[PDB]
RNA sequence: GAGCUACCUAAAAACAAUUUUAUGAAUCAACUCGUCUAUGUGGCAAAAUAGUGAGAAGAUUUUUAGGUAGAGGUGAAAAGCCU
């Protein structure tokens, strides 16, 4: 359940997300209705003196049952149009993206491993 | 919060004289049928109750005298025998309290 | 091979039995005491009347 | 909403509550017949049974020696209810103790009291509620119909 | 004889009829599909078919770290570490698009509850994902793990330390200095284990269940 | 003293007779509801065919507790499940006798004993020559479908598929501040607040000097009868008389509740396809199965869902 | 009226352990004070309790007896203290 200055993890190849300035992003904004984000749900993200889209594709929040829990909050930077900032995903990205409403078919693109 | 008038005793009496505040009569009271005296339905009669424990006080009374001291409980079973009485053979190895009284009649 | 507890009396009661335990408790410290000028020393340390 | 919770709350808190129902058990196993609060009787009723059983498992069970080290304070009792007690109730799968409600307390306090003893012992029988014979009016004309019923079929 | 834990029902007023409705489902299930005996600390391969995917299946690997529920609605914890990202999947029994329960290692572990495995480092919770079953031998008791892991810096998710969790699958003296384990038994509430009114017995429930399960065999 | 005494059934029994009394209580709870067997040999009112506008008697069921069920789709379901335990027709009125729209009819059901009951429940039970029931519930039903008292009613009166309403008292939970009762915030629990954590705010505005009739005020919670509007019958066990009923009902466990066909405006004529009066086991046109399953649900032996 | 309090005179007392360039040094008890918060608000108390804090070999603290008196006394000045 990412919130508002959540510190999130940046699961991506992008150049932004890489470990030099080591202070985590944080979470401005989450797109949605409540202000509580679960997979697959769009955030607004302070990285790096910027202002950056990013998609939760993986938290530590229990869920339903038959999905995965991770160890940590995981997302992709997003660009405004819409592509993914990253071209490679090698962390597991949980196949529920799939279906759930939304345009998430680019991400699932760039990811290889699906848990 | 203070009280802005004095309360009237024609209010006062209607509060303290209500229904709910007054004392409820009880109809579980009996007369037992060994002593005659006055008891509750599902509560044990207080006078005959009362000859039970202080016949137990004598009991446990002889019993300090015998062991003479704390931590000396028997590891066997005990029993109490009364003036005109002998063990039996089911009561062989079994702690025997000696009453100076004879036997009560309800004491079997 | 019963392990019963000793039949002994409790170390922290309030009870003259419980503080008669508790003495030689304290004795027993004497009598661990290697020195002579410990088994003075605690056997006169405490003063009352 | 204390709904299903299957204690009640006494003393200065649940390690006190235990340490005030040990006592009164330990209490109830030297005398067999203790008078305490109505209440705190019910409380230990439960205890004072389960013990029973843990020594009807015997003395060389370990968890058995254990369980009686903690409740029975006083030592010279754990003998007492491996070697007394148990073998009195071996017939018996439970109901070892009797407890009936004693008129209140004079004491300014009025406590509700309670009588709590095991069964079998050796002191004078508590003068317990006996049922009406058979010989009253209204049992005889239901044992009258007791023995139409069974003869006729 | 291994009874599995659900089958045991908890104490409580529901009746025992309600109990009798859920082992005819649960027993009916175990005919189409075979649950193999397992315990926490086991490793487990789950093949599960996706609905998001059509008639293709996924399959998990991962330590059983814990056991919970009852009936049908039974379920299971298993973990494991993919590509350095740890992951645990919550795993419903009796859920019908579960296609087979492998129990790749059968083992026992020092605790019933291996959730301080979030805490320990990554090596005790990454399994290889093609390990091939181990052998299992009927004629012996289950093996228990006696493995203790070692903790990673002391910011933990919970406080294992303290008494109430009873963790013995830790080693605390690498990790807590002797004063902090002191610190800890101020939690100790030592009278919990001598209350005898708080131990629920299922050995006559275990018992009359067994005959009941092997009968309807 | 010349005064009123308190008694009970077990006052003046003897030990012998304490058995006996039970027992002969035992054996005619088991005479009068076999008697009851049989509706249709017992002189039954006249069966008359469903039409537009038709409402059904309902049942009163205890609450046995919940499991998941799952559907073939693979979606999982929390299901409550209901037994209907000695359902009986007890009382009708007519139409212009209880209400002009509509006539009514009681059912009770869970036989309780005998021994602490008012006489006047015991004189209503004797005539109509039942045990006693613990609750008694009023349903509006049409006069096509009057049945006659006396009738038992089964689990298989409901049917898979069918959207049911449910209403029971709710769990009672004492008295409770606004906090828990009326989900209100609170204050803050620190910097500098004196005694207010938990209170209500300000009951009112000061104009006009009162408090208005219903404000939310610290009471009593809970044991207040509610409904649960449209839920779904996922199956039916004959042999057990059970309903499985899709989510939550009001209530603890071991709780009677009234079922009765949905009212939602969708469910508008359900009993098109339904046992129209009841269902009598007594015709047994067919007898059912055992278990009665509504189409989506996966049935258990049934082989793994693969979603080709 | 200085048995409280302010200052002074005489005669006395207390300061563990641990470090230190050897001291109005450091850490921290006893002891002295009273920072911040909650409680209490006819209270346990006409100024407290519970925590949290400051100093703690010194311009330190404390005991006994004496002294200065209202147009006055005392004051590391708060116009503070003098039952
Ligand atoms: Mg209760
Ligand atoms: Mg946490
Ligand atoms: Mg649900
Ligand atoms: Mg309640
Ligand atoms: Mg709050
Ligand atoms: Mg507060
Ligand atoms: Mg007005
Ligand atoms: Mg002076
Ligand atoms: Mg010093
Ligand atoms: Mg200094
Ligand atoms: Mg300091
Ligand atoms: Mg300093
Ligand atoms: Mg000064
Ligand atoms: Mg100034
Ligand atoms: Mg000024
Ligand atoms: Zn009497």
């Amino acid at each position: 359940a990412v919130q508002k200055m959540t510190r999130v993890r940046v699961v991506d190849n992008s150049a932004l997300g890489s470990t030099p300035y080591h202070r985590p992003p944080r979470c401005i904004h989450v797109y949605n209705k409540s202000g509580v984000g679960k997979v697959g749900d769009q955030i607004l993200l302070a990285i790096r003196g910027q202002k950056k889209k990013a998609l939760i594709v993986g938290h530590r929040m229990p869920g339903s049952r038959m999905t995965p829990k991770f160890d940590s909050n995981n997302v992709v930077l997003i660009e405004d149009n819409g592509n993914p900032v990253g071209t490679r995903i090698k962390i597991p990205i949980p196949t529920s993206l799939r279906r759930r409403e939304g345009e998430y078919s680019k991400v699932l693109a760039i990811a290889q491993n699906f848990v | 919060a203070a009280p802005k008038n004095r309360r009237t005793i024609e209010v006062n009496r209607c509060r303290r004289r209500n229904p709910q505040k007054l004392i409820k009569i009880k109809n579980n009271i009996d007369i037992c049928p060994e002593c005659g005296h006055l008891k509750q339905k599902h509560v044990l009669c207080g006078y005959c109750y009362e000859k039970v424990r202080q016949e137990t006080t004598k009991i446990r009374q002889q019993i300090g005298a015998q062991e003479g001291g704390p931590f000396r409980a028997p590891s066997v079973e005990t029993m109490v025998l009364y003036t005109g009485e002998k063990p039996s053979e089911k009561d062989q190895g079994k702690r025997i309290v000696e009453r100076n009284i004879k036997r009560p009649s309800w004491f079997t | 091979v019963a392990r019963y507890p000793p039949i002994v009396a409790s170390m922290t009661a309030d009870s003259k039995a419980a503080r008669q335990r508790r003495v030689q408790r304290w004795q027993a410290t004497v009598h661990a005491a290697p020195s002579v000028d410990e088994k003075i020393r605690i056997l006169t340390k405490m003063q009352f009347k | 909403i204390s709904h299903g919770r299957v204690y009640r709350r006494l003393g200065l808190g649940p390690e006190s509550r235990i340490h005030l129902l040990r006592n009164l058990l330990t209490g109830l196993v030297r005398h067999e017949r203790i008078e305490a609060t109505w209440a705190r009787a019910d409380e230990m009723r439960g205890y004072a049974e389960k013990l029973i059983d843990y020594g009807k498992l015997g003395d060389t069970n370990e968890r058995a020696m254990r369980m009686a080290d903690f409740w029975l304070t006083e030592k010279d009792l754990i003998p007492k209810l491996f070697k007394v007690l148990a073998p009195r109730f071996q017939g018996q799968n439970g109901n070892y103790t009797r407890m009936l409600q004693i008129p209140n307390r004079k004491e300014q306090d009025r406590a509700k009291m309670a009588v709590i003893e095991y069964k079998g012992n050796y002191l004078p029988p508590l003068p317990l509620p006996h049922r009406d014979s058979n010989l009253t009016l209204l049992n005889q004309l239901l044992l009258g119909l007791q023995q139409d019923l069974h003869h006729n079929q | 004889r291994f009874l599995s834990p659900e089958f045991i029902p908890p104490r409580g007023r529901t009746n025992p009829l309600k109990f009798k409705i859920e082992r005819k489902d649960m027993l009916d299930r175990r005919k189409v599909l075979p649950i193999p005996e397992f315990y926490v600390g086991s490793i487990l391969r789950v093949t599960t078919a996706d609905p998001y995917a059509s008639g293709k299946t996924s399959q998990f690997l991962g330590i059983c770290i814990k056991r919970s529920g009852n009936g049908l609605g039974a379920t299971f914890t298993l973990r494991n570490t993919i590509e350095g990202q740890g992951v645990e999947i919550c795993f419903e029994l009796y859920n019908p698009r579960i296609q087979e329960i492998q129990v790749v290692k059968l083992e026992k572990r020092l605790d019933d509850n291996l959730l301080y495995l979030r805490d320990a480092l990554p090596e005790y919770s990454t399994f290889d994902v093609n390990m091939k079953p181990v052998p299992q031998e009927a004629c012996q008791e289950v093996p228990v793990n006696k493995l203790k892991v070692k903790m990673k810096p002391k910011p933990w998710s919970k406080r294992w330390e303290r008494p109430n969790f009873n963790i013995k699958g830790i080693r605390f003296d690498l990790a807590l200095t002797e004063e902090q384990m002191k610190e800890a038994q101020k939690w100790n509430k030592p009278w919990i284990e001598f209350d005898m009114m708080r131990e629920y017995d299922t050995s006559k429930i275990e018992a009359a269940l067994w005959e009941e399960i092997e009968a309807s065999k | 003293l010349h005064s009123k005494s308190s008694t009970w059934w077990d006052e003046h029994l003897s030990e012998e007779n304490l058995s006996f009394v039970k027992q002969l209580v035992s054996d005619e709870n088991k005479t009068q509801l076999t008697s009851k067997l049989n509706p249709l040999k017992d002189e039954p009112w006249p069966l008359h065919p469903w039409e537009p506008g038709s409402f059904r008697v309902g049942l009163i069921a205890l609450k046995l507790g919940m499991m998941p069920l799952w559907t073939k789709d693979g979606q999982k379901h929390a299901v409550t499940l209901l037994q209907v335990q000695d359902c009986h027709v007890l009382k009708y009125t007519p139409k212009e006798d209880h209400n002009g729209k509509i006539a009514a009819l009681t059912v009770g059901g869970k036989t309780v004993s005998r021994f602490y009951k008012p006489d006047s429940r015991l004189e209503f039970y004797r005539d109509l020559g039942l045990p006693p029931k613990q609750i008694h519930k009023i349903f509006h039903v049409t006069d096509n479908a009057v049945i006659k008292p006396g009738t038992p009613l089964y689990a298989a009166h409901f049917r898979p598929g069918q959207y049911v309403d449910v209403t029971a008292k709710t769990i009672g939970k004492g008295f409770q501040g606004v906090m828990k009762r009326w989900g209100f915030k609170g204050q803050p629990a620190s910097h500098g607040q004196t005694k207010t954590h938990r209170r209500p705010g300000a009951i009112s505005t000061g104009d006009i000097a009162r408090v208005w009739p219903g404000t939310k005020m610290p009471g009593r919670m809970g044991n207040q009868n509610r409904t649960v509007y449209g839920l779904k019958v996922w199956r039916v066990n004959t042999k057990h008389n059970i309903i499985y009923v899709n989510g939550s009902v009001p209530g603890h466990k071991n709780c009677l509740v009234k079922i009765k066909d949905s009212t939602l405006p969708a469910y508008k004529d359900s009993c098109k396809n339904l046992p129209f009066p009841t269902y009598f086991p007594d015709g047994d046109e067919e007898e059912l199965p055992e278990d009665l399953f509504d189409e989506s649900v996966w049935q258990p032996s049934e082989p793994s869902i693969t979603f080709a």
